[PDB]
Parts: structure tokens; C-alpha cells; sequence
């Protein structure tokens, strides 16, 4: 579970990367197309250059989704419901794609939060990103 | 990948014995019933609304048929995976958009599907000769991406 | 999730297994250790080999883990709460692991099992032991 | 691994302005935090009880540098990384029972680490090399597994 220092963690994180929260999404989402190429598979009609518009479009809900669930990080999994379904019955990203999306949103966070990205800070916003992964892929069977 | 000369002689072994068609057919539909999100590529297949449809569903047989057969025929080249399925690899990649890891699900269905076909025959040896087999098989469809 | 059809399709196979139950769980682990070696990692000191005393008392004990499991099957924290303590503060087997046991599990259930195993019930059992993994590594950190 | 010429510049480029053993000793101790069954290893090393103690550990900061050094002598030969590891995959194996999934754990903390130090400069693509290198040098360390 998330303890109240995670959430502590995370919210203060969350907060420092404020409005350049769409930009790191789309960055995150560009991080694992180059380290994890099948990846790309879920994206054909994208444009995956780096400047994508797609890219960035993506980023910036990625990102709004990530906000909510800081935003209701005790009602995470009705907060994400939606975004639940689309991914189970729509999209049907395989659950393993979770975990490197979140190894890049880390890696972004850690890129951008000199300050901020400490040991417990990396703990707690690993178990976030753990925890939003299970709940996208929580209805997919 | 690395069977052992007896490993490679239990795997050729137990596939005489395995009805391609059947155990393809079999194996695609547990694949997109246990793992209901590999359905994604299947939206033309018609009826896949339960179990018994997905199984029963012909289209679903067909596929399975087509890709138990070229994995059977991949395996007279356990030496040589990566060349025997590079072609069918920038397929998947390139056209198909399959994320190998399907491949490796399909593969875990496949040897649970052989464990229920032969029962007490599957040994535990045996498993793992088939578990290197489907490793290098996913590895080797998998060796094109980029 | 397990779904109500689930815990019904759990219950059934799993009261199939019946007194065979210690034995399946022995069968798993070696099947573990000859298809993934890098298991053998977590039992350095345990004579491995096949009929063993050992294997076989691991097999009683998980066997009689899962039975509890099942017939506690809404309430599987609880139920399985020293086992979660034991797995996440001594023993500290890596998460991965256990989707490795669990693919052997139903590799043995199929092997003998072969009235019962439907695809339904494959998909039934495989989320069952999802979930067992999940409480299982749920206190990890 | 297979690094494109820009990729093997990158990691090159990169790995000169590593101070080893301070990356290495924030490399372990991060690993010991943020996954903290990893400690399972280290029992004798004193008080990991909370994030400080753990990353001021000196038993920690000097394993690091230990480990980040095999590392970083391993990127002189990053065309043979399962000949340069052989000897060290043999003892983690046989002598410290060290479950492969670690060495990717630690190779995804090391790339978070590098991330949060050099910020801008450690930038998509030479993320992309960096994680080829960490995927190549931990099943370079898992190859003599058995
Ligand atoms: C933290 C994890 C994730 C979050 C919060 C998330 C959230 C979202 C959101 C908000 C959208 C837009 C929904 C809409 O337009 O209505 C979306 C779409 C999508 N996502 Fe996810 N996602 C996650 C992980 C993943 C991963 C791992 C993949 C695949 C590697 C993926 C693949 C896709 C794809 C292909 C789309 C549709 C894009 C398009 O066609 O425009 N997502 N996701
Ligand atoms: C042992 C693994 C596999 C093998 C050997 C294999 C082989 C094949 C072959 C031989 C074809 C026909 C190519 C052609 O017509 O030129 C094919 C097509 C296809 N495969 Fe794979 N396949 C495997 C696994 C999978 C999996 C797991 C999926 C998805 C879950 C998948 C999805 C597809 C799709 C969507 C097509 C196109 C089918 C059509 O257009 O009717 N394949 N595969
Ligand atoms: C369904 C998943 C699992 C269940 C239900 C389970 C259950 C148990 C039980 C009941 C015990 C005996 C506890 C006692 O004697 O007090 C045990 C011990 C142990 N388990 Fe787990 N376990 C699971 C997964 C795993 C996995 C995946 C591994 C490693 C690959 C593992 C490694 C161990 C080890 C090393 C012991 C101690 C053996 C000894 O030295 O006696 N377990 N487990
Ligand atoms: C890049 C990955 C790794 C490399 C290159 C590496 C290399 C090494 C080296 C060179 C030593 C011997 C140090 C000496 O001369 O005393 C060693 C020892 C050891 N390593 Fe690894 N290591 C790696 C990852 C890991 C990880 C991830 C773990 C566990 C989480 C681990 C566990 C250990 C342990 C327990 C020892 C013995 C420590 C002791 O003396 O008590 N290694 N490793």
C-alpha cells in the first residue's frame, strides 16, 4: 500500500514538477520508445520523432491522469476507473508495458528534480507509479 | 535456447506425437481466453464473446493452425531460430505490430496445453526442454524489433 | 480481481486436487528448478533432489497455504498474513519469482487435472494464484 | 547488446565524467531503499534501517564501489560482455546465491541515478545506450547460471 510518507513523497514531487507536468509525459513516453522499442508497437500511427506533436498530445493526458490520481490518491482506483477500461478493453497494452513506462517516468523525474529525487522520494514514487500501473491493469481480466 | 542433446530428442520426441492443427487451435483460443487482452488483433474473427465461442471459433482454429505449423517447422532448426523466423520477425514487427511479448504468453499456453494433451508423459525434464524452446522461439520472433 | 465465477471454478478444481494437493505442490518446485534454475538461487541449503524429504515437506506446506487460500478466498489477507510477513521481512523473494511457481502450479494442475482444466478454469486458476502472489509480496516494502 | 556508433560514444562520453565509486556507493544504497528485500544480501553490513543509514553505510558505499567497478571495467569490452563476466556470473551462482533479477534492478537504479545527477545532458537516446548496457551486462552476469 501506499504509506502516508509515500503520499507525502509523491504529492511534494508531483507539485515541484507543477505545470511541466505535459512536457515530462511526453518526454517519458520518448525515453521508452528509444530504450524499449517494442514499445512502439502500441503506437504505429504515431509520429515518434523527437518534437511529436502525438507525442506531446499523449504526454500532456498521460500527465492530467497522473495529477488526478495524486489528487485522489486514497480513491485511486475510481479516480483512474476510465482510464481502466479503455486500457483493458480498448487499447490492451500488455501489463509488462507498465513497468517500463514507469521506469521512464522515474527516470524523467529524476532528470528534472535535482532536489527533490531523493532515496525516499525514488522509493515512494516507485510504489506510485506501481500502484497506478495495477489499477490500469486491474479489469483487464 | 541450449538443449542438450537429450532435450533436443524429448522435444522431437513429444511432437510426433502432437496433432499441429489441434494443439493450435487449442493453444490460440486459451491464449485469447486466459489472456483476454491478446483479443486486440482479433477484432475480424467474428464471435469471441465467451469461452466456448472463443474455442469453438473458426477463424481463431485457422489462426492457430497457421502459427503452430510454422512454429513446428521451426523446430528442425533449434540451431538456427533467429535465421529460421528473422523474416516472420520484421513482419510482426514492421506490419503485424505485435509486441513479443504475446509470444511469450503464447508460449506459457502452449506448454500448459502440452502438460494437459500428454498429462503424466510432460514430465518435469521434459517441461523444461519445451520452456527453453518457447523462450527461443519468442527471442528469436522477437529479434527484428526496432 | 477474482470474479464470483472464479472462486467457484477455484473451489472445484482445487477440491479435485484434494489429498493430492502436498504432492502437486512438490511436483511445481521441481518443475521450477529444472525450467528456471535461477530459482534454485532461494533454496542453497536444500537438498534438491528429486523424492526429497525436503521438496516434499515444501510441497505439504504450500499445498496446505493454497488450501487455506481457497477456502478463505474473500478473505485472503488475513488468512495468509504470517505467509506475507514471512515473504516480505525474512525470506525476500524477488516478485518475479513468483509467477515462475505459479506458471509450474498449473503446469501440474493441467498435467493432472485433465477433466477439469477447462480454458475457463486455466483462467480461473491462473488469476487465482495472481492474486495468492500478490497478497504474498503485498508487505514487501 | 549490439550499440549503434552513436550509441557506444554516448555510453563512452558519458562514463567520463563518472565518479565511480560515488555512483556506485549511490547506486547501492538507492538499490537497498527503493527495493528493500535486496538487503537479504547484505546482512552483516550494520544498519540499513532507514534511507540515511542506509546511504551513509560505509559498507555500503565501499560494496558499491566494488560492484561499479567490475562495471565500469566491463565497458572496455562491451562486445564480450558474457567472457569479460564469466568468472563473477560463476560466484554470484554458485558461491552468493544472488537471484539474477537483481543485477536488472540495479542496473535500472544506476539509470535513475545517472538521470538525477547529470539531469539535461543524460537525455533520451543516451538513456536508450545506457539501458542496452545495463540489459547487456546483467545477462552477461546470469550466463553461467545453472
Ligand atoms: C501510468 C501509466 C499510464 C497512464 C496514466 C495512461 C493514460 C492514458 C491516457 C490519459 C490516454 C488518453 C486517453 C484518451 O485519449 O481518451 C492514454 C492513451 C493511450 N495509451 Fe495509456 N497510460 C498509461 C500507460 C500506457 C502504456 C504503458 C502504454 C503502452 C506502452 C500505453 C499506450 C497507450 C496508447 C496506445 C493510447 C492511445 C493513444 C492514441 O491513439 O492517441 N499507455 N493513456
Ligand atoms: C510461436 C509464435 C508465432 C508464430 C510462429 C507465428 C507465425 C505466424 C505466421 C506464419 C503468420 C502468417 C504470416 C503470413 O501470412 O505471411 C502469422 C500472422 C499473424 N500473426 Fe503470428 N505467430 C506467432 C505468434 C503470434 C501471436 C502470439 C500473435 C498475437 C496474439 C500473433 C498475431 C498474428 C497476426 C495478427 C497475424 C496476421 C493474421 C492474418 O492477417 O490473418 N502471432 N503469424
Ligand atoms: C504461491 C506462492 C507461494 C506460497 C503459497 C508459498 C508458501 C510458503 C510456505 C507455506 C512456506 C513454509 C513456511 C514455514 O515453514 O513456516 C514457504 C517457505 C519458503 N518459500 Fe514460499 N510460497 C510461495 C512462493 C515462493 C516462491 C516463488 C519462492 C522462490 C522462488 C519461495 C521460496 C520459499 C523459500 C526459500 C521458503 C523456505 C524454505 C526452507 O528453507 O525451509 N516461495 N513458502
Ligand atoms: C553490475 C552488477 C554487479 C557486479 C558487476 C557485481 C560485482 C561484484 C564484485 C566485483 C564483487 C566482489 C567484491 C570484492 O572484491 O570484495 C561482488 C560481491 C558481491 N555481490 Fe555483486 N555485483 C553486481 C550486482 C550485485 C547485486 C545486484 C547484488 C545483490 C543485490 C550483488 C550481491 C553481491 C554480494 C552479496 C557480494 C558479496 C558481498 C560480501 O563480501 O559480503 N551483486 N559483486
Amino acid at each position: 500500500v501506499l504509506s502516508p510518507a509515500d503520499k507525502t513523497n509523491v504529492k511534494a514531487a508531483w507539485g515541484k514538477v507543477g505545470a511541466h507536468a505535459g512536457e515530462y509525459g511526453a518526454e517519458a513516453l520518448e525515453r521508452m520508445f528509444l530504450s524499449f522499442p517494442t514499445t512502439k508497437t502500441y503506437f504505429p500511427h504515431f509520429d515518434l520523432s523527437h518534437g511529436s506533436a502525438q507525442v506531446k498530445g499523449w504526454g500532456k493526458k498521460v500527465a492530467d491522469a497522473l495529477t488526478n490520481a495524486v489528487a485522489h490518491v486514497d480513491d485511486m482506483p475510481n479516480a483512474l476507473s476510465a482510464l481502466s477500461d479503455l486500457h483493458a478493453h480498448k487499447l490492451r497494452v500488455d501489463p509488462v508495458n507498465f513497468k517500463l513506462l514507469s521506469h521512464c517516468l522515474l527516470v524523467t523525474l529524476a532528470a528534472h528534480l535535482p532536489a527533490e529525487f531523493t532515496p525516499a522520494v525514488h522509493a515512494s514514487l516507485d510504489k506510485f507509479l506501481a500502484s497506478v500501473s495495477t489499477v490500469l491493469t486491474s479489469k483487464y481480466r | 535456447v541450449h538443449l542438450t542433446p537429450e532435450e533436443k530428442s524429448a522435444v522431437t520426441a513429444l511432437w510426433g506425437k502432437v496433432n499441429v492443427d489441434e494443439v493450435g487451435g487449442e493453444a490460440l483460443g486459451r491464449l485469447l481466453v486466459v489472456y483476454p487482452w491478446t483479443q486486440r488483433f482479433f477484432e475480424s474473427f467474428g464471435d469471441l464473446s465467451t469461452p466456448d465461442a472463443v474455442m469453438g471459433n473458426p477463424k481463431v482454429k485457422a489462426h492457430g493452425k497457421k502459427v503452430l505449423g510454422a512454429f513446428s517447422d521451426g523446430l528442425a532448426h533449434l540451431d538456427n531460430l533467429k535465421g529460421t523466423f528473422a523474416t516472420l520477425s520484421e513482419l510482426h514487427c514492421d506490419k503485424l505490430h505485435v509486441d513479443p511479448e504475446n509470444f511469450r504468453l503464447l508460449g506459457n499456453v502452449l506448454v500448459c496445453v502440452l502438460a494437459h494433451h500428454f498429462g503424466k508423459e510432460f514430465t518435469p525434464p521434459v517441461q523444461a526442454a519445451y520452456q527453453k524452446v518457447v523462450a527461443g522461439v519468442a527471442n528469436a520472433l522477437a529479434h527484428k524489433y526496432h
